[PDB]
DNA sequence: TGGTCGGCGCCCGAACAGGGACTG
DNA sequence: CAGTCCCTGTTCGGGCGCCG
């Protein structure tokens, strides 16, 4: 038994009927390749590394980074095509903790594993297929032949192993200390309980030596006994937490790899900064080429993107999460289909914040993007903390009632109440249920020539009234909504539309406050200045009184 | 040491991938709870990453129950064996079931619990449990006993279950029994409570087998259909006929003998919507022979058990909803309503949630087959709500459809 | 130098599904 | 009765942000 085993290990075949990776290295600089040799040596000491005769078929490239906030540096084997061959895994990451998930506690301890991955035992059999080859300072020397004898960084199977191998050695403390949170997160180890400093100093270092006992070690250096504490990226104090400080990027000139950036930090942000657009700076991107090209701001962005720089300036900070009391979600139209929230438990003390501006849909309404917003929270709301808020919400009890009960789809909100915080959102137009008496009638129809793409849109009223109109560069759709647009023009404050036109009875029955169309815009337009508006469908080429009539004048 | 069945995939297809989807605080603590119990007794065990295969599971309360069911989603799963359980070991369906005054639904999923499970298969049957806040990461385990819900259960137990069961139907001959996953209907013409009775007959046949039971009560006869309906006016408007056309239209591609000659004939002009039309002679024979037809049946409307049911649910307001089951696009084997369902007036999503349980029942019921759903919903808002309301042990297929109506032609 | 892995989030655009209306 | 064209909506993979 040349090198000892550790841990249970997990088996890992290869994709059936294929073979170990060959790929010839890469030709690193000098000045990297001194970082290597000194580390891999160290390896075999140890028995996370073994030489390999070149009985060992198997060559794939290296290459190394350093690691960020220090001097060492990290020793990534490159096994994209290994990756390609070895079989498929399980991700057993579902997720990203929170810290508005995390509840008050008395004393916390932020702990690292060191050389995580280094810690945990790649299969026997499959030790083989990482075999790579060391390079020299001049090409003369050959570098000798390496097989991991534990997980190594850059495989695909390397997360997913760690994380359910950490859970098993983890499992046994837990069920002892029922009472200690682990949030278990790749290496890093969040604990927390409410015994006070000097006993849960105990636990510590007795969990520390549990660890230990499978070969993970808990440095010192990266030990976290005082707050506060650094961990996902936030910075936790005793009663509050925030994201550490994040770096706008000052250009003065813009690239498109710029904006990406920009915007990614900016939704990193939203999660507790309140109010932040990403609307037209995300403008700025779309339909473009080249990741370098250069872009300019419009006015629009500009904008924007100074009131976001604003809302950085003040800090902020999110509080934790206490299961005695409510959770309450609060969400405000901030116009262009952009919406933010709130979700909090004792007023003005936020737990976190979002904003929602995914455009659903050709056409649509508040209403229904409301809908989203609240669906896209409560999801958000049961991951973190396993139930859903109460809503606060700008729409009136009586406008949401009209709307869902009379949409031919289901929809519904969870219990919420009204707040009165304008813009409010409404309904802004609503389609009679019967047709109404003493209004005139106008039948309506409209043609194209799907060759000419030339077409007509007309109406026919019982007052005898009519219109044809010519149109060039349209389709039979078209025409549909243009001739309901002449019919809504040419009307008074309320008039009953007869069409044969699916399509755009669907669009306008749906209540849409805003369209990607202009011509359905300027419907909506003319549909808030009505009074009343009845449509009616009848079926095309039956014989129906006005719509025989006017589909021979758009016809011709 | 029983032998177990082996088992496979239709071939050239892998197992199911599926990731697991959120759950609440209360249905992970019940979870945990279950699964840790079924670890200790050898039903489940832990697996690792290596596995490459997951199944959703979450937990639901059976109508009444108060007490929680873990449910796991093998619809990926039971796609992939389907030739296994259809095309071999099946069950035949009992056309008489529909016909019994009174039918009543055990859940016998314990059972399934005793026979073991083809070691090769059990790779295929992992589910990972969710954390809260992802304090940690996913718990993978697999089954190792006939899994609830799975389509090869009732099938492998079926040699099982019809010995524990033959005592009982040959003290009862009349009494129909038919199994569908995780329950047993139990079909009889008795009385209210000579039937009650015998089915606590049923659940001691069951126990002396060490099978514990936890019922739903149908009454088929009862079922009815929806018919297709044309209003009765004194008088009509231009906008009334109009829409009487239209339906009628519609309809006729359903019953091929509508008529709308003598009906069109009064909207020749160009005229108000509001304008009162008097009705010919012609027109009211006309009307009166359609609303005779469409009591009628459709011709050749007969079900094919190679061919899969489909089941489209519309929305009509005021805590109704109608439905109709088909093959073949307009010839339809069942049309119905539905009418101040739990959740009636407050909560569209628990109506139509209550509404896919019933249709599916009575597809099960009727033709041993659970339809796929066309649901009039958007795909986020189901999804969001959908496990919230669900009473049922088995999970059909659904798609999600947008499509207005032009014609309230089902309701009225 | 340019270069690895898994997870989650956003916003994009392209590729694909499918339902009506109309063309022969 | 096919085969298109509109039009819509979904999915999926790309880039970025963030975490090991
Ligand atoms: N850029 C990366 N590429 C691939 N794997 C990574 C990367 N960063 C981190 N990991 C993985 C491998 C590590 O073993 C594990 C933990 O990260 P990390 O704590 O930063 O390094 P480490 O635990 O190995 O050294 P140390 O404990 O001294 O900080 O996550
Ligand atoms: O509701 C859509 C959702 O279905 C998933 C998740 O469970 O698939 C399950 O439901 C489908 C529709 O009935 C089945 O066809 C499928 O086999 C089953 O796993 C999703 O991946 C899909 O988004
Ligand atoms: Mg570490
Ligand atoms: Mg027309």
């Amino acid at each position: 038994m040349v090198p000892i085993s550790p841990i249970e290990t997990v088996p890992v075949k290869l994709k059936p009927g294929m073979d170990g990776p060959k790929v010839k290295q890469w030709p690193l600089t000098e000045e990297k390749i001194k970082a290597l040799v000194e580390i891999c040596t160290e390896m075999e000491k140890e028995g996370k590394i073994s030489k390999i005769g070149p009985e060992n078929p198997y060559n794939t490239p290296v290459f190394v980074i350093k690691k960020k906030d220090s001097t060492k540096w990290r020793k990534l084997i490159d096994l994209r095509e290994l990756n390609k061959r070895t079989q498929d895994f399980w991700e057993v990451q579902l997720g990203i903790p929170h810290p508005a998930g995390l509840k008050k506690k008395k004393s916390v301890t932020v702990l690292d594993v060191g050389d995580a991955y280094y810690s945990v035992p790649l299969d026997e059999d499959f030790r083989k297929y990482t075999a790579f080859t060391i390079p020299s300072i001049n090409n003369e020397t050959p570098g000798i032949r390496y097989q991991y004898n534990v997980l190594p960084m850059g495989w695909k199977g390397s997360p997913a192993i760690f994380q359910s191998s950490m859970t098993k050695i983890l499992e046994p403390f837990k069920k002892q200390n029922p009472d200690i949170v682990i949030y278990q997160y790749m290496d890093d180890l969040y604990v927390g309980s409410d015994l006070e400093i000097g006993q849960h100093r105990t636990k510590i270092e007795e969990l520390r030596q549990h660890l230990l006992r499978w070969g993970l070690t808990t440095p010192d250096k990266k030990h976290q006994k005082e707050p506060p504490f650094l961990w996902m990226g936030y910075e936790l104090h005793p009663d509050k937490w925030t994201v550490q400080p994040i770096v706008l990027p000052e250009k003065d000139s813009w690239t498109v790899n710029d904006i990406c950036k920009l915007v990614g930090k900016l939704n990193w942000a939203s999660q507790i900064y309140p109010g932040i657009k990403v609307r037209q700076l995300s403008k700025l991107l779309r339909g473009t080429k080249a990741l370098t090209e250069v872009i300019p701001l419009t006015e629009e962005a500009e904008l924007e993107l100074a009131e976001n720089r604003e809302i950085l300036k003040e800090p902020v900070h999110g509080v934790y999460y206490d299961p005695s009391k409510d959770l309450i979600a609060e969400i405000q139209k901030q116009g262009q289909g952009q919406w933010t929230y709130q979700i909090y438990q004792e007023p003005f003390k936020n737990l976190k914040t979002g904003k929602y501006a995914r455009m659903r849909g050709a056409h649509t309404n508040d209403v229904k993007q409301l809908t989203e917003a609240v669906q896209k929270i409560t999801t958000e709301s049961i991951v973190i903390w396993g139930k859903t808020p109460k809503f606060k919400l700008p729409i009136q009890k009586e406008t949401w009632e009209t709307w869902w009960t009379e949409y031919w789809q289901a929809t519904w909100i969870p219990e919420w109440e009204f707040v009165n915080t304008p813009p409010l959102v409404k309904l802004w137009y609503q389609l009679e249920k019967e047709p109404i008496v003493g209004a005139e009638t106008f039948y309506v129809d409209g043609a194209a020539n799907r060759e000419t793409k030339l077409g007509k849109a007309g109406y026919v009223t019982n007052k005898g009234r009519q219109k044809v109109v010519p149109l060039t560069n349209t389709t039979n759709q078209k025409t549909e909504l243009q001739a309901i647009y002449l019919a809504l023009q040419d009307s008074g404050l309320e008039v009953n539309i007869v069409t044969n036109s699916q399509y755009a009875l669907g669009i306008i029955q749906a209540q849409p406050d805003k369209s990607e169309s202009e011509l359905v815009n300027q419907i909506i337009e003319q549909l808030i200045k009505k009074e009343k508006v009845y449509l009616a469908w009848v079926p095309a080429h039956k014989g129906i009184g006005g719509n025989e009539q006017v589909d021979k004048l758009v016809s011709a | 040491p029983i032998e177990t069945v082996p088992v496979k995939l239709k071939p050239g297809m892998d197992g199911p991938k599926v990731k697991q989807w959120p759950l609440t605080e209360e249905k992970i603590k019940a979870l945990v709870e279950i699964c840790t119990e079924m670890e200790k007794e050898g039903k489940i065990s832990k697996i690792g990453p290596e596995n490459p295969y997951n199944t959703p599971v979450f937990a639901i309360k059976k109508k009444d129950s108060t007490k929680w069911r873990k449910l796991v989603d093998f619809r990926e799963l039971n796609k992939r064996t389907q030739d296994f359980w259809e095309v071999q070991l099946g069950i035949p369906h009992p056309a008489g079931l529909k016909k019994k005054k009174s039918v009543t639904v055990l859940d016998v999923g314990d059972a399934y619990f005793s026979v073991p499970l083809d070691e090769d298969f059990r790779k295929y049957t992992a589910f990972t449990i969710p954390s809260i806040n992802n304090e940690t990461p996913g718990i993978r385990y697999q089954y190792n006993v006939l899994p609830q819900g799975w389509k090869g259960s009732p099938a492998i137990f079926q040699s099982s279950m019809t010995k524990i069961l033959e005592p009982f139907k040959k003290q009862n001959p009349d009494i129909v029994i038919y199994q569908y996953m995780d329950d047993l209907y139990v079909g009889s013409d008795l009385e209210i409570g000579q039937h009650r009775t015998k089915i606590e007959e049923l659940r001691q046949h069951l126990l002396r087998w060490g099978l514990t039971t936890p019922g739903y009560e149908l009454h088929p006869d009862k079922w009815t259909v929806q018919p297709i309906v044309l209003p009765e006016k004194d008088s009509w408007t231009v906008n009334d006929i109009q829409k009487l056309v239209g339906k009628l239209n519609w309809a006729s591609q359903i019953y091929p003998g509508i008529k709308v000659r003598q009906l069109s004939k009064l909207l020749r002009g160009t005229k108000a919507l509001t304008e009162v039309i008097p009705l010919t002679e012609e027109a009211e024979l006309e009307l009166a022979e359609n609303r005779e037809i469409l009591k009628e049946p459709v011709h050749g409307v007969y079900y094919d058990p190679s061919k899969d049911l489909i089941a489209e649910i519309q929305k009509q307001g005021q805590g109704q909803w109608t439905y109709q089951i088909y093959q073949e696009p307009f010839k339809n084997l069942k049309t119905g309503k539905y009418a101040r369902m739990r959740g009636a007036h407050t909560n569209d999503v628990k109506q139509l949630t209550e509404a896919v349980q019933k249709i599916t029942t009575e597809s099960i019921v009727i033709w041993g087959k659970t339809p796929k759903f066309k649901l009039p919903i958007q795909k986020e808002t189901w999804e969001t709500w959908w496990t919230e309301y669900w009473q049922a042990t088995w999970i059909p297929e659904w798609e999600f459809v947008n499509t207005p109506p032009l014609v309230k032609l089902w309701y009225q």
